[PDB]
């Protein structure tokens, strides 16, 4: 019942609250489900500069209750802290949502055929060639031509 | 590879999971193809 | 089953379902219903 | 080391300024060890036992200040102290009644669900021991009588302690039930018969009832006219929706087909 | 000595025959089954493994006793090796070591020496393919051995099993990941060992950290590979998160899903009993009575013996709170009889409205209720019986006076009777009108439910229930 600690508008209590969460978030994944409305207070707060990290904990609760595309929306505005983590499983699940959203947008862009372009976030297209640098550095040529067929 | 040959297997797993899912749906079709050809042969029996 | 914590922790029996309703209610009963004769 | 901390527990506080000063002193404790997850070396949980007693009296200060969100904040903290993965802790004092303060306050707001789940800290020993817990479970028993009478007789002697604020809210949640519970539906109940439950002599509460209920204000009696009430038919309209039920029902027969 | 000495040699060949061919025919058979097809799974040997392990869990396990040295554990765990068809030589070497027990002086390699033995499939260089067979080699020797329960120094070997088999979990998540189909075969094996996880801890201390480790495997199975896997993990949750506080009751809302599809059969039938006791603490009876009734009728096959009987005992507990219950000896079993005797006469006092009889049951039979933890209802069941007593009278009579039903139900006073009937109308229990002078209660017959209304409206749920089974039969027909 630490949810009541979020009522205070003073920032230094929030970093100690999330310091508790992200460590035990594995066991408390069920507890974060009721923190939705009170996380948005921090995410929409202008004086709260951790909204990049607050978008991650907002993606964990929605992933717990069955929401996916909404977590991908928060992944956009999550800044560089979201795309800097390549570790374990969480990297391959987000790129499966992001690159599929990227490759279905590029096919849509080729149907314009020119002009009246849809908005393309620099973060979703930015990790394309960024993670593609991991290919040429790994020297494996077989999938180096594969990304070009993906994005078309 | 890290994108990658570990992830692409999971990508290939989805297809193989659907391939087995499709094979289950195909196994539901295959034995159902017999119920057609049977009655289709029975449709030739009334014509026989 | 036997998994999880399952293992961790005519006849007169059929009539006994109705027969126990006789135990807590109205006995059987002969004597009392036989005493009601001369009551009124 | 550190402190002074418990020195303000015995004297409590004259006003809310010292209560905020103790909360400000508690902030330094929340900056270092915070609430969790330090197992230790369980000696690092000793100041947490010292932190409990001041959070125990903080809930006593929260009902003194009447603030609801702070009251559930001190309780939920202490709720997770005993819920913590280490169950061996020294015994405290105020732990007893504060488990009942939020218990009786939650009975005043009528929620039945969170009432019994708060006693789940020691559910098997509820009926067995802890007379402080025995009073509310016997108090809820009287609410199903209902009481009214038996509650006020048990309201004569309570330890309590600090329940005085909550038994006043326990009034209002019972007081508005005299209008809700007794009817529907009765015919007519005499003047002094309703006064027997409401006590007092001729309060403005029953006068407010004559306004709110409406219902009826009769001489030396109260009436339920008219009649018993509203005389439900209920309706001849549902014949419509019965034809609507056949719509999808005949459609389900065509789905097979 | 000569009589018992000559009878020692014959038995050990029996584990050298059937127990050999247990994992020789199944494991050697599941080899090609897990190399391809692998539809689903199926891999029916993993379900045949349910007909072995559970059969071995009585006799013989791996051991036993029987009069061997317990050398079957090191035998199969060494010299995997493996390679192309020479794996038969490994089974041949398993036959060669059978004579070692019968000829030379037999030595027990279990326990202390089992620590490097579980590393041998990795040390044999290499496995090289099936972790479930080595998971079986890290389970079937050790997990059926847990049934000994000596508690001294071998529990850490049961923990060492949960260690090296967590190294099999390391090979579970890292290896494959693409059309694995071994995980679905392991979902039966990973289930069991995770069950043995919970069981071994219960003898020492309930697991605080494994609760966090449970959500690990829980969440990571979604969405990548989940078949029957998260259900068994959700069973671990609702099992212990029930017996231990708190908040775990309402947790079922965000988890479900369901999780579909329910597997395997009775395995999900008991799950409705788990949440059944939960929803019983939510005080909602109607959803609790249907999930408890469905828990018995969906649960095959037993025997033996009281494992299904004891779970059925506490299952009808929700029927005590329903207010409508018959005498429960129709559910009695001669084995469950002796255990249900304190709980038997309880419901016999529920059918009656006597306080002196009901309170005497609580005093004498309250000792048996302490192990069940059912004391939550005994305070609210008094209000349940008074509803059954008044329903018995209100259904038997048109008009019922408050003064006549006062002492008959022994409410003893007119004032609390006005409070009960008021709350009875609030709960929709009674339709009786009340004429207050002294006062008295004058009711009337309730009718117009008739025919054209309730049966045809209920038949909307009956046919919608039946037409779905038409699809259930077609779906089940499409697999063959």
């Amino acid at each position: 019942g630490i949810i009541s600690l979020l009522d205070e508008d003073e920032p230094q209590l929030k970093e100690f609250a999330l310091h508790k969460l992200n460590a035990v978030v594995n066991d408390f994944w069920a507890e974060i489900s009721e923190s939705v409305d009170k996380i948005e207070v921090l995410y929409e707060d202008e004086g709260f500069r951790s909204r990049q990290f607050a978008a991650l904990v907002a993606s964990k609760v929605f992933y717990h209750l069955g929401a996916f595309e909404e977590s991908l929306n928060y992944a956009l505005g999550a800044g560089d802290l979201f795309n800097v983590n390549d570790n374990s499983e969480y990297v391959e699940t987000i790129i499966a949502k992001c690159i599929d959203h990227y490759t279905k947008q590029c096919v849509e862009n080729a149907d314009l055929p020119e002009g009246e372009k849809k908005p393309i976030d620099q973060r979703l297209e930015g990790i394309v060639n960024k993670m593609f640098q991991r290919c040429l550095d790994d020297h494996k040529y077989k999938q180096a031509i594969g990304i070009a067929l993906e994005t078309r | 590879l890290e994108e990658g040959k570990a992830g692409s297997g999971l990508r290939q797993y989805y297809l193989s999971k659907i391939e087995e899912l499709q094979l289950i749906v195909n196994d539901k079709s295959q034995n159902l193809r017999r119920l057609q050809a049977q009655r289709n042969e029975l449709n030739a029996k009334v014509r026989l | 089953m036997s998994e999880k914590k399952q293992p961790v922790d005519e006849d007169n029996w059929d009539d006994d379902n109705v027969e126990d309703d006789f135990s807590n209610q109205l006995r059987a009963e002969l004597e009392k219903h036989g005493y009601k004769m001369e009551t009124s | 080391m550190y402190e002074q901390l418990k020195g303000e527990w015995n004297r409590k506080s004259p006003n809310l300024s010292k209560c905020g000063e103790e909360l400000g002193r508690l902030k330094l404790v929340l900056l270092e060890l915070n609430f969790l997850p330090t197992t230790g070396t369980k000696l690092t949980k000793q100041q947490l036992i010292l932190a409990r007693d001041i959070l125990e009296i903080g809930a006593q200060w929260s009902i003194l200040r009447k603030d609801i969100p702070s009251f559930e904040r001190y309780m939920a903290q202490l709720k997770c102290y005993y819920f913590d993965y280490k169950e061996q802790l020294p015994e405290s004092a105020y732990m007893h009644q504060l488990l009942g303060l939020n218990l009786l306050f939650l009975l005043s707001q009528n929620r039945v669900a969170e009432f019994h789940t708060e006693l789940e800290r020691l559910p098997a020993k509820d009926i067995q021991t802890n007379v402080y817990i025995k009073h509310p479970v016997s108090l809820e028993q009287y609410l199903m009588e209902g009481s009214y009478n038996k509650v006020f007789l048990a309201k004569g002697n309570i330890p309590a302690e600090s329940y005085t604020f909550f038994i006043d809210i326990l009034l209002d949640t019972i007081r508005d039930e005299i209008a809700g519970c007794i009817e529907k539906a009765y015919e007519k109940i005499l003047f002094t018969e309703a006064t027997r439950i409401l006590f007092f002599n001729t309060p403005k509460k029953m006068t407010d009832y004559a306004k709110k209920r409406g219902w009826v204000l009769g001489p030396n009696n109260y009436y339920s006219f008219a009649s018993q009430q509203q005389k439900p038919e209920d309706t001849t309209i549902p014949s419509t929706e019965l034809a609507k039920q056949v719509i999808e029902y005949a459609r389900q027969l065509e789905m097979i087909v | 000595p000569p009589g018992g000495g000559e009878q020692e040699p014959p038995p050990p060949p029996a584990p050298q025959d059937v127990e050999m061919k247990e994992e020789a025919a199944t494991g050697g058979g599941s080899t090609g089954e897990a190399d391809g097809k692998t539809a689903a799974a199926a891999a029916e040997h993993s379900q045949r493994e349910l007909d072995t392990v559970t059969l071995e869990d009585i006799k013989e396990h791996v051991k036993q006793l029987e009069k061997a040295v317990s050398g079957k554990e090191p035998r199969f765990v060494l010299r995997a090796l493996r390679m192309l068809p020479s794996t038969s030589r490994r089974l041949n070497h398993y036959v060669l070591y059978k004579a070692v027990q019968g000829f030379f002086t037999s030595n027990n390699a279990t326990r202390d020496f089992l620590l490097p033995f579980l590393e041998e499939p990795m040390d044999t260089e290499a496995d090289l393919q099936f972790r479930p067979r080595t998971g079986k080699a890290a389970s079937t020797p050790l997990l059926p051995e847990v049934e000994a329960y000596l508690q001294l120094l071998v529990v850490i070997f049961m923990m060492n099993s949960k260690r090296y088999k967590e190294a099999q979990k390391i090979s579970d998540d890292l290896m494959q990941k693409i059309s694995t189909q071994n995980r679905r075969a392991l979902d039966l094996v990973a289930a069991k060992c995770y069950y043995y996880h919970a069981r071994v801890y219960e003898f020492l201390d309930k697991l605080d950290v494994v609760r966090s480790f449970l959500h690990a495997r829980l969440r990571t199975a979604t969405l990548r590979h989940d078949a029957d896997g998260q259900a068994t993990l959700l069973n671990l949750l609702l099992r212990n998160y029930l017996h231990y506080s708190l908040y775990d009751q309402a947790e079922k809302l965000v988890s479900k899903s369901v999780f579909p599809e329910q597997a395997n059969n009775n395995e999900w039938a008991r799950y409705l009993y788990y949440t059944g006791r939960i929803k019983a603490i939510q005080l909602e009876y109607s959803e609790a009575r249907r999930t408890m009734t469905n828990a018995l009728r969906k649960a095959p096959q037993h025997t033996a013996v009281g494992f299904k009987q004891t779970v059925h005992k506490l299952l009808i507990v929700v029927e005590l709170l329903l207010g409508e219950i018959p005498d429960r000896l129709q559910f009695r079993q001669p084995s469950l009889k002796r255990s249900l005797m304190p709980y038997f006469l309880l419901t016999q006092a529920v059918r009656t409205g006597n306080l002196a009889k009901f309170n005497q049951v609580l005093d004498q039979f309250g000792e048996k209720f302490q192990a069940d933890g059912t004391y939550t209802l005994i305070i609210r069941l008094r209000h349940n019986v008074i509803k059954t007593g008044v329903r018995m009278i209100s259904l038997s009579y048109s008009r019922i006076s408050l003064a006549d039903i006062a002492q008959k139900l022994q409410l003893d006073s007119p004032e609390d009777a006005e409070f009960i009937v008021a709350k009875a109308i609030r709960d929709g229990v009674i339709e009786a009108s009340i004429n207050h002078e002294k006062g008295y209660v004058q009711s009337k017959e309730m009718i117009d439910i008739y025919s054209t209304r309730e049966p045809q409206l209920a038949f909307h749920q009956r046919i919608s229930f039946c037409l779905d089974i038409h699809n259930m039969s077609v779906k089940a027909m499409r697999f063959p």
